[PDB]
């Protein structure tokens, strides 16, 4: 319920501080736009937006929409980095392709990473994502 | 095992235990470790600050599992 | 031990009280010409022509100079003999122990420290917990 | 010119090319759309 | 005095003896490798323990080992 | 203040020394033959999965906890 | 004497795309991640790349040209930011009210708050480099003149880039051209320094002196005549200086006292600006110019007259020193590292001399009342000069490992230094223990006695006094120097020795600096910490080849980790590791020097001036009673004066608040590399390699932990990056706040 | 001439015969100090120390 | 209060990570498969094999003491 978190539209600490919001960019109304945007959040006793991350879809834009947007991009960086590393491993000189990146091969993989979650599920089902424990270098216990 | 045969190192003390290697030569002279195995990953070997290790080690028949 | 000392002006890196109380080390080599060698104590000394007798504090100092006699000189002095000198007058011939340099295999040498197994086939420390002996020992 | 293409495709240059382009995205997105604490 | 042990994975390329600065190691005849020689350690009383032999060993894991044991004047590398 | 800080600093010593003697256990007193396939051997068996996931959790926590503090600074 | 080789190295990009080609062990390609780090460590090690000294010296000459192109671009950037993004025209109208600023930040993510009000409506980063004070002393009036220097800096940088390519790929000089050191010293004393000082004395007389005399008279910067107008029309020039109309005839007929109106030995400071008189500096530079052009005729090159530097070194032998300086000429004409060790030692000493001279004789107008500029310029040139002194101990030890030949080094000074290594070091070891107990233990006695409520038992001015009587006598001799031992000097060399208090804008330019018990103790602290930094680096040079521990360290190299755990442990025995330990002690030495500087200026020099002549200081004279104790250094210096860096958030100085915490982090990040070691980290990576092998994302370039030297190199880099950035943000936020 | 030589003839003992360590004045002062004076019993040379 | 528990969680997990890796690699590792032969507390195995600074299981007690104090700090 967050009884100790008043909304920022009815928070007197935020209302006395939103009129003195500074401009972060060259726009002279940057502090006014931030005052209207942060009014919909939940504020504490010091009039700053406290974010709720527990899983409520009312506060889905606090963490879940950052979570969905991050994991897509971070999955994209990991998947095209993994797929480039697999492709250059089959070449004559796999070592030199890491310090001297085959840039046309890199752009080909990086634009193909928009369908990484469908490619990750399919490669997990095919067994080419996860290696078996018998086929991996192992410490001597 | 012939030259070019792919083996997996079952010798636990080695750097390549669980890694795949390629048989380079087998010595027919009664050697305790007659099978020379070449690897694509060098080991830790060398002084501190060295950019590479050694990719070759001699093994016996009991320490190799057939892969290819 | 016979040999003239190399012409050296003296140094503070040389022998200490251990040389005349516990042990000191002597290196004896025959020089072809009057050359300049780096002392392991710091500084440059000049070889006397013929036999040379140099007293050093450690066996490592005699062998660092002996390594310098092998590879840093064009005539390639390869007959240096290294002795351990005791204060009781005992002179013990150390290197080479059989007259042949140890990187060359020699007949009559006996295997010391050789183990007829791998390092990974050493016994566990739990099986010899109260015996004194190490896993590499027994 | 071919080795100039190889030098421009080296690991220091391409990570400085990408991070400049990544900072080029993020600064410009926070210039036209600043102050985004949440969605 | 330290313990210098040589195991049967020796290939006999004599690199431990050439890296030895204290004349601890030497090559004895042997029948277990192609070079027909194994390193031995008859002079571990002069062993300082600096492990230059283990750096020079090319086999995997190590065909020569130095185990640091009791410290004497010789093994502590003291000129005094 | 003195009572809380004393008991936490003592408990920090006791926790690290617990894993320290946990490591003296594997060095000295551990038998892989008698502990074959039990819960102690299997901790050694997937020790690479244990260390890398603890390395993941520490990096997952530390990149963000410092990252949110440096953001807030 | 000129001997070049026609096109030795072809110009192509084939080696640009093949990294590691310069080293034989890196040309085979990477196998581990150590190859990437070895690519950067060995990139400029030209002696390790090439055994030919001629090809080594050719790489060195062209790398100098490329380095000068970097400095000229950096110089051009400072003049371009002064021309385009600065209030220099605004500052030139009101130097006492407008703060200097030459960096404007873009408005993004709230960082536009750093564009503080520096006066006149301008908003930007308040600069502390002193460039505005330098340009006013150069006569810079309009921003177009700063812009033309910025274009000319890029032209000079392009010519530095062209001459680097020309002298490596087209016409590279031979080894005999490089080894003609008598020609090089004749062309650098009489050339670079002598004509450069003569050119600047010509600039100062014709440009700097008339413009600054009019700017101090009250003439607006719009109404100043241009520098070429003084050259073209000498009627304005003779109006400012009446004996200028006699022309060059009093110069050639030795009637030099005609020029005494603009070539003065005034001394002291200009009361209008607080800087040195440009009549003094032009007469300084001309007297400097005559001496180096005279001194650049000392050495014999082609025409018979002159000195052979070999024959000077051959003659200087004594009874204590054997053969003397014999063979040092062959050392310094064959070893580049031996010359670099001398040049880093003296340039590092020179930059410390520059810092120690520029605060007490401030050479620029309105510099001495900018307490931020005075604190920054002292601190920057202390840190630069201390880093170079550590590099002297580096390339001293690199020469001993690599280029020391004992065949041509028998019984000379370098042979005999090696022969009594235990005599030098153990006495240097003793004098560090004596100074450490008798400077720091004085503080510990003071810290204990003040804690026990015994102020009479302390070492202070109200207790057991330790007066620096020899420095007070030298200070007294300098105050009595005008009229007695410098009779033609109207004022003292500096008011730091004693005498007048100079006020410019209601702020002290310079006061007498009275040295008491606190100044005695902190100078012996400085004498202690310099001696340890000398102890670590001299032992690194002397014991680079051998010791009683490891007698074959010359074969091991200059930069090696150790010789194993044997002999108890030979950890950090290399000459590199003494540079590694010397960098910490240089940080420890210089941080106390700039802390002694920052406290003694604010407590006993800097402050505001009452109209009747009274001076109140920034920290109200707390150096005499609190700089005798570690707690006073903790409380009244560190805790009190960092209130400005921690309350700076939400203001223009909040970037200093960010960077003060930023350096605290990199300090703590260093101790991961310093305290730990790579066999933990290699054992940690190989579990992360397993999780990459689990998902088939293990790289072909095998991930390795850093080498032992690189683990020390990263840790000493972050410790000194973290520590200096902390002090930089502490000094800059405090000294912009005060005044 | 040359006032620094080998200490007592041997150049491989780690010491040097210097004007501080092995001068004529040094040997007649150090050797005539109580701890080194010839013929003194330890009770008198302890007493004078 | 939220951020500092995650610093505490970072402090506990990283201190556990050094300690568990010290315990699980106490018998050996790929850099040193004979750490049980060398005991719990040994300096190193020389600068060979790339360098083996602080490779012992005692040296992970050493490193986690800093992290335990940092967590307790
Ligand atoms: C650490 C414990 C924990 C974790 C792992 C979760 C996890 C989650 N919470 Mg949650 N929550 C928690 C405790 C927890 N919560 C607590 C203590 C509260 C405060 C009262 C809530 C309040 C909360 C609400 C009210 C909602 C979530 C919901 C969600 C789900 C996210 C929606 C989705 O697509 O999931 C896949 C997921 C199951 C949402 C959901 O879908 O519920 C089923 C939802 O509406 N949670
Ligand atoms: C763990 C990493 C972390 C997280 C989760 C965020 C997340 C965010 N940062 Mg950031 N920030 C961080 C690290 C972090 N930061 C650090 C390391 C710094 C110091 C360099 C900053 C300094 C910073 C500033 C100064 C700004 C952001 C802003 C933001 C927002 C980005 C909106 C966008 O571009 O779309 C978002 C709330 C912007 C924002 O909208 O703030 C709410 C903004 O102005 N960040
Ligand atoms: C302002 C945004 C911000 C910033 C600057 C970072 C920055 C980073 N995060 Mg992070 N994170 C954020 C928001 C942010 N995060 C949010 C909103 C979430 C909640 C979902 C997370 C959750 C998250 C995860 C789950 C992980 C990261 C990771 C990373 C680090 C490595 C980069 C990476 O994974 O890409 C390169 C990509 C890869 C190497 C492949 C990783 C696979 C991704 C995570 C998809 C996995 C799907 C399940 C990097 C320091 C990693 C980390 O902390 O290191 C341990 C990681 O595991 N973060
Ligand atoms: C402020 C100090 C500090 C920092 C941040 C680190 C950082 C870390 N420690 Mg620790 N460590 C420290 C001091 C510190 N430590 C000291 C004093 C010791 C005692 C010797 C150790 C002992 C130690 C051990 C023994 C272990 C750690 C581990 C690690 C990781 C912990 C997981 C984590 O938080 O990662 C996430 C957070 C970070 C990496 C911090 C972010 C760093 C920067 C700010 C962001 C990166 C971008 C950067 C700016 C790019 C550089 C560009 C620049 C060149 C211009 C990480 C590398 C463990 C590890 O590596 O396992 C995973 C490990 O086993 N450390
Ligand atoms: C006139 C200056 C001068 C010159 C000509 C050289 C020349 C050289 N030095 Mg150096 N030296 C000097 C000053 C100088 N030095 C000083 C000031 C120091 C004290 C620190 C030393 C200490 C020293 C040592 C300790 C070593 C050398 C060595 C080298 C050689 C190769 C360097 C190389 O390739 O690594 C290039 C490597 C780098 C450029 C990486 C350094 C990066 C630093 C740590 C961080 C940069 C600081 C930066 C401002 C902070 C921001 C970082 C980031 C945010 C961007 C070469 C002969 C090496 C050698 O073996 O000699 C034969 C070596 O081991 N020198
Ligand atoms: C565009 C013309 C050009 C090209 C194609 C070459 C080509 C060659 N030169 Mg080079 N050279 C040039 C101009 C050029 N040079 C100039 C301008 C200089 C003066 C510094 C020299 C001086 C010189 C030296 C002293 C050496 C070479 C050598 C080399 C070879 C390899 C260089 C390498 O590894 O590159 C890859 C590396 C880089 C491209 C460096 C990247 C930039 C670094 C960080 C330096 C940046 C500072 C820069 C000089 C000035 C900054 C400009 C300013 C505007 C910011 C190759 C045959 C080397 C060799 O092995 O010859 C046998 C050798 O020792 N040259
Ligand atoms: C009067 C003649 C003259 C002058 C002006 C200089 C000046 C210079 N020489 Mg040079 N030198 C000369 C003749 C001269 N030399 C002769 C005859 C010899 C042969 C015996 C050399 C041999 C030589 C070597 C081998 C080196 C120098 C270097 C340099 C620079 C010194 C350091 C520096 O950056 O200065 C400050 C720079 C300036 C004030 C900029 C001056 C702009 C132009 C050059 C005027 C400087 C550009 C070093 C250098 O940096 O190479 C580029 C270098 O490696 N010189
Ligand atoms: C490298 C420095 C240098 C340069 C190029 C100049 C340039 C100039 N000087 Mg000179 N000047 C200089 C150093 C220099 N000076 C110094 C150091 C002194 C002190 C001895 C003077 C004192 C001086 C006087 C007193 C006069 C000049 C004058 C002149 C001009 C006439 C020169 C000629 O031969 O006709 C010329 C523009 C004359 C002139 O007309 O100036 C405008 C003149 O009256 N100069
Ligand atoms: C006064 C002390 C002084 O510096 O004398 C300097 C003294 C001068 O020796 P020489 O007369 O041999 O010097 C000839 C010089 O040209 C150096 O080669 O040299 C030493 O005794 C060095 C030892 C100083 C150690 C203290
Ligand atoms: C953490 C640590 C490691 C692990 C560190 C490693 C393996 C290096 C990590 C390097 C990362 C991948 C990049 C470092 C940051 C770069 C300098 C950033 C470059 C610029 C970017 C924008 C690309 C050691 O190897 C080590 C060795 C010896 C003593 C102490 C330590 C030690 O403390
Ligand atoms: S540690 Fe050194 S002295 Fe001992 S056996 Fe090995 S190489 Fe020889
Ligand atoms: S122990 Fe290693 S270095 Fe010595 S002979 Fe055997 S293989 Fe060669
Ligand atoms: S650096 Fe590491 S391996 Fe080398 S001596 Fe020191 S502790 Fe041993």
């Amino acid at each position: 319920d967050f009884a100790n978190l008043t909304p920022c539209s009815e928070n007197p600490a935020y209302l006395a501080k939103s009129k003195n919001f500074l401009n972060t960019t060259n726009d002279p109304n940057s502090g006014k736009i931030r005052a209207e945007r942060y009014a919909s959040a939940l504020c504490g006793p010091e009039g700053y937006p406290h974010l709720i991350v527990d899983g409520r879809f009312t506060h889905a834009g606090d963490f879940l929409i950052p979570s969905i947007l991050f994991l897509y991009i971070a999955g994209w960086i990991g998947w095209v980095g993994r797929s480039y590393l697999i492709e250059i491993r089959e070449s004559k000189n796999p070592e030199m392709q890491e310090v001297v990146i085959n840039v046309p091969l890199a752009i080909k993989k990086m634009l193909g990473g928009f369908l990484w979650p469908l490619a990750a599920v399919g490669e997990y089902t095919s067994g080419k994502l996860v290696m078996k424990d018998s086929e991996i270098p192992t410490s001597p216990r | 095992l012939n030259r070019g045969d792919k083996v997996r190192i079952k010798r636990t003390e080695s750097y390549w235990y669980g890694d795949v290697g390629t048989v380079a030569s087998v010595e027919k002279s009664g050697i305790l470790y007659p099978v020379i195995v070449r690897f694509d990953r060098v080991n830790y070997n060398g002084f501190s600050g060295s950019a590479s290790g050694v990719n070759t080690n001699n093994f016996a028949e009991n320490e190799l599992e057939l892969v290819q | 031990l016979s040999g003239q000392p190399p012409k050296f002006g003296g140094s503070t890196g040389g022998l200490l009280s251990k040389a005349n109380r516990e042990e000191k080390y002597a290196i004896t080599w025959t020089s072809a010409s009057e050359q300049v060698f780096e002392m392991p104590t710091g500084g440059a000394a000049i070889m006397n022509e013929g036999e040379n007798l140099l007293y050093l504090a450690r066996k490592e100092q005699c062998l660092a100079l002996g390594t310098q006699l092998r590879t840093k000189f064009k005539p390639k002095i390869q007959d240096y003999k290294i002795y351990r000198v005791y204060p009781s007058g005992e002179v013990q011939y150390l290197h080479p122990a059989d007259g042949v340099f140890p990187e060359k295999v020699n007949e009559g040498r006996e295997a010391q420290g050789t183990k007829t197994r791998r390092i990974g086939q050493n016994p566990e420390p739990v099986t010899i917990k109260f015996s004194g002996k190490a896993p590499y020992e027994v | 010119m071919d080795g100039l293409k190889s030098f421009l495709s080296t690991a220091p240059v391409m990570i400085m090319a990408l991070l400049t382009f990544t900072a080029g995205i993020l600064i410009e997105f926070n210039r036209f759309y600043p102050d985004l604490l949440f969605h | 005095s330290h313990s210098v042990k040589i195991y049967d994975t020796c290939i006999g390329c004599t690199q431990c003896v050439r890296a030895c600065p204290l004349d601890v190691l030497e090559m004895v005849p042997w029948d277990g490798c192609k070079a027909a020689q194994i390193a031995s350690s008859p002079r571990t009383e002069d062993c300082v323990g600096c492990k230059r032999c283990e750096t020079a060993c090319p086999t995997d894991f190590l065909s020569i080992r130095v185990y640091l044991g009791a410290e004497t004047t010789r093994s502590m590398g003291l000129a005094y | 203040a003195a009572l809380y800080t004393h008991h936490q600093y003592i408990a920090g010593f006791l926790m690290v020394g617990a894993f320290a003697h946990g490591a003296i256990f594997f060095v000295r007193d551990y038998d892989p033959v008698a502990n074959k396939d039990n819960v102690l051997a299997r901790m050694l068996e997937h020790k690479e999965a244990l260390i890398s996931h603890l390395s993941w959790v520490s990096l997952f926590l530390g990149f963000h906890t410092l990252g949110l503090y440096v953001h807030n600074d | 004497k000129v001997s070049v080789d026609n096109n030795p190295v072809p110009t192509s990009f084939e080696k640009w795309g093949k990294p590691g080609h310069f080293d034989r062990t890196l040309a085979r390609g990477p196998k581990t991640t150590t190859w990437i780090w070895n690519l950067h460590a060995n990139a400029h090690d030209f002696d390790s790349q090439t055994s030919d000294l001629e090809d080594v010296s050719r790489k060195i000459f062209s790398a100098h040209f490329g380095h000068l192109a970097v400095v000229f671009v950096w110089l051009s950037g400072m003049y371009f930011h002064g021309a385009k993004f600065s209030n220099y025209e605004g500052w030139l109208a009101d130097p006492t009210h407008i703060k200097p600023s030459a960096q404007v930040v873009w408005p993004i993510v709230g960082q536009g708050i750093l564009n503080g009000d520096v006066g006149g409506g301008f908003h930007g980063i308040q600069i502390t480099s002193g460039l505005f004070y330098l340009w006013r002393a150069s006569g810079f009036t309009d921003s177009y003149q700063l812009y033309c220097t910025a274009i000319g800096g890029l032209v000079m940088a392009a010519l530095m880039l062209f001459a680097g390519w020309f002298h490596y790929h087209v016409k590279a000089p031979k080894l005999e051209w490089f080894q003609n050191v008598e020609s090089m010293m004749n062309h650098h004393l009489a050339g670079l320094l002598g004509l450069g000082s003569l050119g600047w004395a010509g600039h100062q007389i014709h440009v700097s002196m008339p413009i600054n005399k009019l700017l101090d008279a009250g003439v607006a910067p719009k109404d100043i005549p241009l520098p070429h107008e003084f050259i073209l029309e000498p009627s304005k020039m003779a109006e400012l200086y009446p004996s200028f109309a006699q022309g060059l005839t009093p110069f050639f007929t030795l009637n030099w006292g005609v020029y005494s109106d603009f070539l003065t030995f005034k001394g002291g400071l200009n009361p209008v600006t607080g800087g040195l008189w440009l009549s003094d500096t032009a007469h300084h530079h001309l007297a400097i110019a005559v001496l180096f052009i005279i001194a650049g005729h000392m050495y014999r090159t082609n025409w018979g007259i002159g000195h052979s530097m070999k024959e000077i070194l051959e003659a200087h032998k004594g009874p204590f020193t054997g053969e003397g300086h014999k063979g040092l000429y062959e050392i310094l004409t064959t070893s580049w590292h031996a010359q670099l060790a001398i040049n880093l030692a003296l340039l590092g000493s020179l930059t410390i001399i520059v810092a120690q001279h520029m605060y007490a004789m401030p050479p620029y107008p309105y510099q001495a009342i900018d307490y931020a500029t005075q604190l920054s310029l002292f601190t920057h040139h202390m840190w630069i000069g201390g880093f170079l002194i550590v590099g002297a101990g580096a390339h001293g030890a690199i020469f001993m490992v690599r280029d020391y030949d004992p065949a041509k080094n028998v019984n000379n000074l370098l042979d005999r230094m090696l022969r009594h290594r235990d005599a030098i070091i153990s006495h240097l070891n003793w004098v560090c223990i004596f100074l450490g107990f008798h400077s720091f233990g004085l503080y510990i006695h003071n810290d204990t006695m003040r804690a026990l409520g015994r102020p009479q038992d302390m070492f202070s001015d109200t207790a057991i006094q330790l007066q620096p009587i020899f420095a007070q006598w030298v200070q007294h001799l300098h105050t009595l120097a005008p009229g007695a031992t410098a009779p033609n000097a109207l004022a003292t060399a500096s008011y730091a020795f004693g005498g007048e208090t100079i006020a410019v804008a209601g702020k002290v330019a310079m006061m007498p600096i009275t040295l008491g018990t606190a100044d005695f103790m902190v100078h012996h602290i400085h004498a202690f910490t310099i001696h340890v930094t000398a102890l670590i680096l001299l032992k690194g040079v002397l014991y680079a080849r051998s010791s009683r521990l490891v007698p074959d360290k010359a074969n091991l190299g200059f930069r090696f980790p150790c010789d194993g755990p044997g002999r108890g442990g030979t950890c950090q025995v290399s000459g590199w590791d003494h540079v590694f330990l010397g960098l910490f002690w240089m940080y420890n030495s210089l941080s106390i020097v700039i802390f002694h500087f920052s406290w003694k200026m604010q407590s006993d020099v800097w402050g505001t001036v009452s109209p009747d002549g009274s001076v109140t200081h920034v920290t109200l004279g707390n150096f005499a009673q609190s700089a005798i104790t570690i707690n006073g250094w903790l409380r009244d210096f560190l805790w009190a004066q960092a209130a400005n860096v921690i309350n700076s958030y939400g203001s223009a100085l909040s970037a200093y608040g960010i960077m003060f915490l930023a350096g605290h982090f990199v300090f703590a990040f260093s101790l991961m590399f310093l305290f730990s070691g790579r066999g933990y980290w290699q054992e940690l990576i190989e579990s992360i390699v397993w999780a990459h092998n689990k998902l088939n994302v293990a790289p072909a370039i095998q991930p390795r932990a850093l080498s032992i030297i690189q683990g020390r190199a990263v840790g000493v880099a972050h410790y000194l990056l973290g520590g200096i950035v902390t002090t930089w943000a502490f000094f800059l936020a405090r000294s912009l706040s005060i005044g | 001439n040359q006032v620094v030589q080998a200490y007592n003839g041997d150049p491989f003992v780690g010491h040097l015969s210097t004007p501080i360590s092995d001068s004529a004045f040094t040997r007649t002062f150090i050797g005539n100090l109580p701890a080194y004076r010839k013929g003194l019993s330890p009770i008198l040379r302890g007493l004078e120390v | 209060d939220f951020l500092v528990h995650h610093a505490i969680a970072l402090g506990l997990h990283t201190t556990a990570l050094i300690l568990i890796k010290g315990a699980l690699d106490a018998r050996g590792s790929k850099l040193m498969p004979d750490k049980k032969d060398f005991g719990y507390s040994f300096p190193c195995d020389g600068p060979g094999r790339g360098g083996t600074c602080d490779i012992s299981a005692w040296d992970a007690f050493y490193l986690a003491m800093f992290w335990m104090l940092n967590t307790l700090g």
